[PDB]
């Protein structure tokens, strides 16, 4: 069973989050289907969860301004938080759920709620001058997350991505390393694939 | 006054292995799926069968505390279980009884369905307000996904 | 809502050592809690549910006990991988709620780290800003100083370090230092150079380039 998040990444506040999640590799039969989200100020949160006959269940805390509603014929489900602000700034996974708890999660989401707009990030090559490593520059970008791989996802023994750290010009940055033997540096091509999914942004930068 | 109520909805579990799980072996697992709707189910009178009397305890925090049911029929081949509600909860001065059927037939696909019908004895001629019927089918929804998503979790539960 | 409190916060264990972590709740949830775990950057995996059961494909060396509110986590024979944070659920009324997560630090050998240094892109340069960055490959512990020095002068203020998690398979940190600055302040000075003092080191460890020679 598969679940894939989709949803912006950056809302307004005072706007309406919207999320959808799809299901698949499973029917809409199986599982309690549930938001989840986690934030560093308030954990692990429970929103919400429908069954696939269309009851809901939310928390008090959120009922207020969350309606949870589900498509059985696309196989999907969804989550409405509309007057958001930045206490509702989480990762926000979809997932399904047995009598017993949570049995499939999605990737999660990264929501911002920011009265800003997107920047996709600057990217620039870290090279040198037995073992050696190589590396990109994720620099002023906003708001989070960024992907980074290496070689199309072909180079991922060896790979350090840092987490993100905020500069105080209000914009993100972080850089992703790897190390190589020496001997195959001329020879072997080196590319790292930086992603920035609320920019709409994709830098294939090669060192 | 009398006031007829009817709901019909599905589950992918075979007609037989629900009604074992959700009609006769009902009393251990809704405390145990929906601890949230049930605490216990006591059975308080009786032999499971017709004549038992059951004390269904519910969480602080819902607007009841319990109700107390009375098992009328139990078709273990018809897969039929006929129940009324007695004590407790709405039950009172402006309701007298509440008569509920609860029948479980088999459909090609694998699956099931389950036929729901509510009777509502009223004392005099009183309505019936929507949150009480908005509460039975709710709580009727919730026990069912419950043990639907107990008989998905455990294949081998119920035969 | 049920309050879970989980305890201790943060628990550091060598491999093969056993794990006990606990949660405690406000009221009575008779046998309905759950154990997750969430190995940085995925999402909790379920790993004991109402309490002492254990889900398919869940190993027989993590185990739950526990009834009304005092519960217990075990894990036998750490390895590694077993890094993680730990959560606990209630599901006795809705709405469920989680416990603040405990974390699993894993306990290793003093390990050295390996010193590298980026002089800042000719692509970035046109920009007018430089940046020159350090790593400090997977090392043990995790505390280190990462002094700049330009033309020997101790940098302040222009600076920022990312570290990563613990690994999950060598238990090893690693660090990268960020110096920004503008073009001008960078083009005005010849010598880099990034000086590293870790436990692992008997001595700091400098790694350096010329402004001119890259
Ligand atoms: C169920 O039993 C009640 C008696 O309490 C009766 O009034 C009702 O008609 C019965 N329903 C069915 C479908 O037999």
């Amino acid at each position: 069973v598969q679940l894939q998040e989709s949803g912006p990444g950056l809302v307004k506040p005072s706007e309406t989050l919207s999320l959808t999640c799809s299901v698949s590799g499973g029917s809409i039969t199986n599982y309690f289907w549930t938001w989840i989200r986690q934030s560093p100020g308030k954990g692990l949160e429970w929103i919400g969860y429908i069954y696939y006959s269309g009851g809901t269940n939310y928390n008090p805390s959120l009922k207020s301004r969350v309606t949870i509603s589900i498509d059985t014929s696309k196989n999907q489900f969804s989550l409405n938080m509309n007057s958001v602000t930045a206490a509702d700034t989480a990762v926000y996974y979809c997932a399904g759920s047995y009598y017993y708890g949570v049995d499939v999660w999605g990737q999660g989401t990264t929501v911002t709620v920011s009265s800003a707009s997107t920047k996709g990030p600057s990217v620039f090559p870290l090279a040198p001058c037995s073992t050696a490593a190589l590396g990109c520059l994720v620099k002023d970008y906003f708001p989070e997350p960024v992907t980074v791989s290496w070689n199309s996802g072909a180079l991922t023994s060896g790979v350090h991505t840092f987490p993100a750290v905020l500069q105080s010009s209000g914009l993100y940055s972080l850089s992703s390393v790897v190390t190589v033997p020496s001997s195959s540096l001329g020879t072997k091509t080196y590319t790292c694939n930086v992603d920035h999914k609320p920019s709409n942004t994709k830098v294939d930068k090669r060192v | 006054g009398v006031f007829n109520y009817e709901t019909e909805t599905t589950s992918v579990i075979p007609a037989a292995r629900l009604f074992k799980a959700f009609i006769l072996d009902g009393d251990n697992l809704f405390p145990k799926v929906a601890p949230q709707a049930i605490s216990s189910v006591e059975n308080i009178e009786g032999n499971g069968g017709p004549g038992t009397i059951k004390k269904i305890s519910f969480p602080e925090g819902l607007p009841f505390k319990y109700v107390k049911d009375r098992v009328d029929e139990v078709d273990h081949t018809n897969f039929k279980y006929n129940y009324s509600v007695i004590e407790g909860g709405p039950i009172g001065d402006t309701l007298e009884k509440i008569s509920n059927e609860i029948k479980i037939v088999a459909t090609p696909d694998g699956g099931s369905i389950l036929k729901i019908s509510n009777k509502y004895h009223t004392k005099g001629d009183h309505e019936v307000k929507a949150e009480q019927v908005k509460a039975s089918k709710e709580m009727g929804e919730t026990l069912l996904r419950a043990v639907e998503s107990y008989l998905l979790a455990h294949s081998d539960a119920y035969n | 809502e049920i309050v879970l409190t989980q305890s201790p916060a943060t628990l550091s264990l060598s491999p093969g050592e056993r794990a006990t972590l606990s949660c405690r709740a406000s009221q009575s949830i008779k046998s309905f809690l759950a154990w997750y775990r969430q190995k940085p950057g995925q999402a909790p995996r379920l790993l004991i549910y109402d309490a002492s059961n254990r889900p398919t494909g869940i190993p027989a060396r993590f185990s739950g006990s526990g009834s009304g509110t005092d519960f217990t986590l075990t894990i036998n024979s750490l390895e590694s991988e077993d890094f993680a944070v730990y959560f606990c659920q209630q599901r006795n009324n809705w709405p469920f709620t989680f416990g603040p997560g405990t974390k699993v630090d894993i306990k290793r050998t003093v390990a050295a780290p390996s010193v590298f240094i980026f002089p800042p892109s000719d692509e970035q340069l046109k920009s007018g800003t430089a940046s020159v960055v350090c790593l400090l490959n997977n090392f043990y512990p995790r505390e280190a100083k990462v002094q700049w020095k330009v033309d020997n002068a101790l940098q302040s203020g222009n600076s920022q370090e990312s570290v990563t998690e613990q690994d999950s398979k060598d238990s090893t940190y690693s660090l990268s230092s960020t110096l920004t600055l503008s073009k001008a302040d960078y083009e005005k000075h010849k010598v880099y150079a990034c000086e590293v003092t870790h436990q692992g080191l008997s001595s700091p460890v400098t790694k350096s380039f010329n402004r001119g020679e890259c």
